[PDB]
């Protein structure tokens, strides 16, 4: 009853016959920016099917020495489909999202993945004090792979990471684990090319393991954004 | 507080309200 | 449901438990809820009346401390053949919370906090023979990030025109003011997962909005023909306070002020690859009762 | 005028007076309040959200290999697994958890604690374990026969992968005290042990090897007081930069 | 006697406290108030009142001649005009506005502006501009194609000489600050570009260059708070006759 | 304010009047 | 502000003061109250308890053998037995008792006080005494025609084994001083004797030397005022691990 | 009492129940 799920958002639709109940995010769900909360005084955008819709990132193949995968939004979605270009075409953005994270195996299989969403997940460096550059923390589309997954690569603890917007992938279990994000800032809306906002991380807290044969076993997201609004019109950069 | 802005009171330590469901049942059912 | 939490939750008593169908101590973390099972539906319980009250720890008076944020000793004397790099009298600090790793941590539990600062100033003082310990006044200068900071101790922009200046002795109770929620946002950050700039060569973590300014610190007095030592400490107070989105604590040693670097301790506890410290099986009990 | 005379206590600092002081900047406005999703107004709704335990915390076991405890099949009946030392002052399994860190900011705490395994095996993996609370006052117990004379809870491995045992709050008076002898009797609560109820039979093409990860919250009982610093974090020097704000 | 105690801050002198003092003269009768002209109550209504930008703030423009842009008839089309900093606290053509020396007092603001060109030229002078703003994240833009993309206005001259250009409020949170990095992302502005839409089409008897005068107020949805001393004004030593006030 | 003078009270900071048509539209129509 | 000015004592501490201190431990919750068996809410409830005198404070007299008298059968008639001091601020019967260590925290009294007496020989011993309050003035009377004429019981031994000398307020103001002169007519309280009214009589089989234990407490009508220190403990140098509490 | 906590209050001088018969009468009949 909690283990079906469909969801369809847009022309998109993600069918699973193992999920859990679904995460929605600090029990919130999204929406669009009310009138009382507006700073922006131009009419937004808002493009709802164009942009509302599932964008699947390119699968991870889980192996053994695995540390962990990390995507920071929105900018692992600020070069794909009408998001894309609305993000480039606008200064503002503000936008929920509907992660769904794929990965199953045989009944032969062990292994958990903590799937977790990280507001505001400044990271940190190892045996340095210089701080992060733009191009350890701005991975685009492919992300990022944890240095220290046992610390989150910020000083802090894995252990406790699940105070956090969270599900699990227990392969004996479920193959599928979903999280609704809401909008996430101080801010109402926000420079999208310069501030993520949420940190979606996949980890392998308990490796993979199995002693049948050995198929690739991917990992593969796919996030919807949800009720995206643009203001700030200009040209791209 | 006699100073005339409101920020400048003391701390507010009467703020009994809780919701642990949205961080230990943020499940939809 | 969100409901008012005066005291801790009563227990009810419990029978024998036979029933089919519910497994109240089964559970799905999968689902990343925390279990839902009972001591009721576990053990057999009594009725216990449970007064315990919960008010302690408030998000209020869980960080309504009076913390250590500054402290600088600086060369109060005549200083016409001294240095480019000393505190010729007075002093500079741009306003974090994040030098003393007590008041950085219990912060650092959250993403975002919307407080009033209440701060306190604690001037010190220690002849540099003895002669006695003179009461001097000094000038703590608010100066917004935006304006100009003082490069003399008989500069002219101590004049305070708009600037916010307290003036105090030392002598005096410590001086005390309240620095109101100053964000242009509706919460500082305490943590940025961002870039300060629009170009791609800005500082990692540091949002602009969540810094309050500048202390500018001066001595008042002109300079006597001895020298002094006199030690500033200020101290933060966090009031009216909102928190949101509750993070990990930090298990690591903090590196900088300015990012979330970690190395660790050399072995365990706290280290990179051992938080805990070690025991020699997870079969062994290191306080055993002989 | 008044007549007035000043009391001991007169221009004191204490840290947690509670005073209203001089605005800075008068007719201030702040910035509008906005609806931020995950609101904290009580610590104790933070404590109730389930942590993984170190309950690996030995050598050969790096970083993430302590968060998980690996079970084998056995030739022998009735064999103890692992246990957990329940000293949260002292520095074992259940400091680095939620419940244990925000523990540690205070010196008193009550209230029952909630320890949460999920099993991490393959589907075609069964087995029965039983998990056993003991309360203070003896040795931690080493057979079955004597663990399971106290609180347990006996665990087949199935369609729902996790049990909860409930830790009983079960002390003389109301709380505890964090204090650093792990023996006293204010302060000592007791053991938990796990034993093989069964066995992990498991067939030849999944993993002999499976994994529990151990969760441990607090319950909504449960209270903390008596304010002091964490012993979690500590410093003998400047941090870096700290300096340049002087500057 | 009433038992009381001194609290930190006793005895200090904060520059912005609001308390009552002593009077000097004691049953003092001050002078009537009268009616006079043009009161202010709050400065946000200075704020509000047009006056000129320095676009022409380059060497070779010397006094009021940085007042006005002279534009002239060109062979190319789409061609760029001129272009205004928006860079409010850092040195541009907005420091010496009314809008700009107010906010100066001041750290953040908020609220719309409104830039007013009034086209000098003569009566028989025609012609058409596209006067844009860009909200920030890229460049300035360079062609007429890239910063139409943008807030626009487009301006035939005639018997109306003046258009406004409402810059709107377009920003992430509620308030922008008067930062030094004009790079930040909490406060650019953005930019204001000025195109040929058409051309300047001029008879033979009229003068074949023409000026605009670029004027800049707020709007009334404008704010401002945090105050600080201006940059605008500074000393290092004593004003003349200063001495004199002593003697 | 226990002083005798009505110009000895603290500052007036509720003034929240404003016109700014006499100095933005001085016009007659 | 107020206008204020400072009284005489201002910034004194005086160890008896009454006012109200700032919380060191704000929001703090103490632990609920129980019911626990045997409150005391004022000190003269204790006062109230009889409590043994040690009348054989003499030499030889070893540990508990002061706790009782020993008396034996006499073959004269009329023979004094013991005496008791009733000083109880000099060192007497009287200082070791509940009414007398609780008193000598003070330095006026008032009220009445009852001495009881329990015969603890055999059954088969048989006897009657005389116990004689004698009020102030005089020397204490040793013969059995003196002593009577003042407040006696006359008590024989039998099935209730002891009786009350009510030793009754007979003073001429309110209250008496505990002084170090016992011989002041504002602290001398008069003398209690016992005599033989009959004679012991005992079998040859029976003990021929019986005890006498004497009780003392005081009446519901008993006032104490003006506390003191007491005189009852001291010290010159520091405890024994006193040291160790600063290490 | 300005302060917000209870136990920060003065000395509480006005308990005048007394028994003495917990201490004096402890027999049963």
């Amino acid at each position: 009853s909690d283990r079906v799920l469909q969801l369809k958002l847009g022309n998109s639709a993600i069918v699973t016959q193992e999920a859990a109940n679904y995460c929605c995010a600090y029990g919130e769900w999204p929406n669009y920016l009310p009138d009382h909360e507006a700073v922006a005084i131009d009419k937004p955008t808002q493009p709802e099917t164009a942009t509302d819709r599932f964008y699947t990132l390119k699968s991870v193949k889980w192996e053994a020495g695995s540390t962990g995968w990390w995507w920071k939004l929105p900018d692992a979605l600020n070069n794909i489909g009408m998001f894309g270009q609305n993000v480039q075409h606008h200064y503002l953005y503000r936008s929920g999202f509907l992660i769904h994270v794929q990965c199953n195996a045989t009944r032969f299989h062990q292994g958990a993945l903590l799937v977790v969403a990280i507001p505001e997940h400044q990271r940190g460096a190892h045996n340095t004090n210089t701080s992060p550059g733009f191009d350890d923390i701005m991975k685009g589309e492919e992300g990022g792979t944890f240095n220290h997954p046992y610390v989150l690569d910020d000083g802090t603890s894995l252990a406790c990471a699940t105070i956090f917007p969270h599900q699990w992938i227990n392969l004996r279990t479920n193959n599928s684990a979903t999280i609704v994000l809401p909008w996430m800032n101080a801010a109402p809306m926000d420079f999208p090319l310069r501030h993520n906002q949420w940190t979606l991380a996949i980890i392998p807290v308990v490796p993979l393991g199995t002693r049948t044969m050995s198929s690739m076993v991917p990992i593969t997201v796919s996030i919807a954004p949800m009720c995206c609004e643009f203001n700030g019109l200009r040209h791209a950069i | 507080n006699f100073y005339k802005d409101s920020y400048a009171a003391s701390a507010s330590k009467q703020d009994f309200s809780q919701d642990p469901s949205k961080f230990t049942e943020p499940v939809v059912e | 449901i969100e409901s008012i939490i005066k005291t801790a939750t009563d227990t009810v008593k419990s029978e024998i438990n036979a029933e089919l169908g519910v497994v109240p101590s089964l559970n799905a973390v999968e689902t990343g809820a925390t279990s839902n099972t009972e001591p009721e539906e576990a053990i057999q319980t009594r009725t216990v009346i449970n007064q315990h009250g919960v008010s302690e720890t408030l998000v209020e008076n869980f960080l309504s401390r009076a913390a250590l944020v500054s402290k600088r000793s600086f060369e109060y004397k005549d200083h016409t053949s001294s240095a480019a790099q000393t505190d010729k009298n007075f002093f500079k600090w741009t306003i974090n919370t994040r030098s003393f790793v007590q008041l950085r941590r219990k912060l650092e539990l959250f993403t975002y906090l919307r407080f009033d600062a209440e701060i306190t100033i604690l001037t010190t003082v220690a002849v540099n023979t003895y002669m006695g310990l003179p009461n001097l006044t000094l000038q703590a200068m608010f100066v917004p990030t935006g304006a100009l900071t003082p490069e003399k101790q008989d500069s002219f922009h101590w004049q305070s025109g708009s600037n916010a200046s307290v003036f105090f002795k030392i002598s005096d109770p410590p001086a005390r003011m309240t620095i109101p929620f100053m964000c242009i946002n509706s919460a500082y950050s305490v943590f940025y997962d961002g870039f300060a700039g629009f170009e791609k060569s800005g500082l990692y973590g540091i949002n602009p909005a969540d810094t309050i300014g500048n202390l500018c610190v001066r001595i008042v007095n002109e300079h006597q023909p001895v020298g002094f030592t006199v030690t500033v400490r200020v101290y933060m107070k966090p009031k009216h306070i909102k928190a949101w989105a509750p993070r990990p604590p930090r298990t690591l040693p903090y590196m900088s002020i300015a990012n979330a670097n970690y190395k660790g301790k050399k072995r365990a506890p706290n280290a990179l690859n051992a938080i805990i410290g070690n025991r020699d099986s997870v079969k062994t009990m290191p306080h055993n009762i002989v | 005028g008044v007549p007035t005379y000043l009391l001991p206590g007169s221009g004191q600092f204490l840290t947690t007076d509670d005073h209203s002081s001089a605005p800075v900047l008068p007719c201030f406005n702040p910035t509008p309040e906005m609806h931020i999703p995950g609101q904290v107004r009580n610590m104790l709704e933070v404590v109730q959200v389930e942590s993984m335990m170190e309950i690996n915390n030995t050598e050969s076991a790096v970083g993430m290999e302590r968060l998980k405890v690996d079970i084998s099949a056995l030739t022998d009946v009735d064999q103890l697994l692992f246990n957990i030392p329940l000293d949260i002052q002292l520095d074992g399994p259940l400091r680095n958890t939620l419940v244990g860190n925000i523990s540690r900011y205070y010196t008193h705490w009550s209230g029952s604690l909630e320890m949460t395994f999920m099993f991490c095996g393959s589907f075609m993996a069964t087995g029965k374990l039983i998990l056993c609370y003991t309360p203070p006052g003896g040795s931690c117990p080493t057979t079955r026969e004597t663990a399971m004379l106290g609180t347990h809870i006996v665990w087949d491995f199935g369609l729902q992968s996790s049990v909860t045992l409930i830790i009983p709050w079960i002390s003389g008076s109301h709380y505890r005290m964090f204090n650093n002898d792990a023996k006293s009797t204010n302060a000592n609560v007791g053991y938990v042990t796990c034993f093989m109820q069964t066995n992990l039979i498991v067939p030849s093409e999944s993993s002999d090897t499976c994994s529990l990860i151990g969760f441990i919250a607090a319950k909504d009982d449960f209270s903390l007081r008596l304010m002091r610093d964490s012993p979690d974090i500590g410093q003998i020097d400047h941090l870096h930069a700290a300096e340049a704000a002087y500057q």
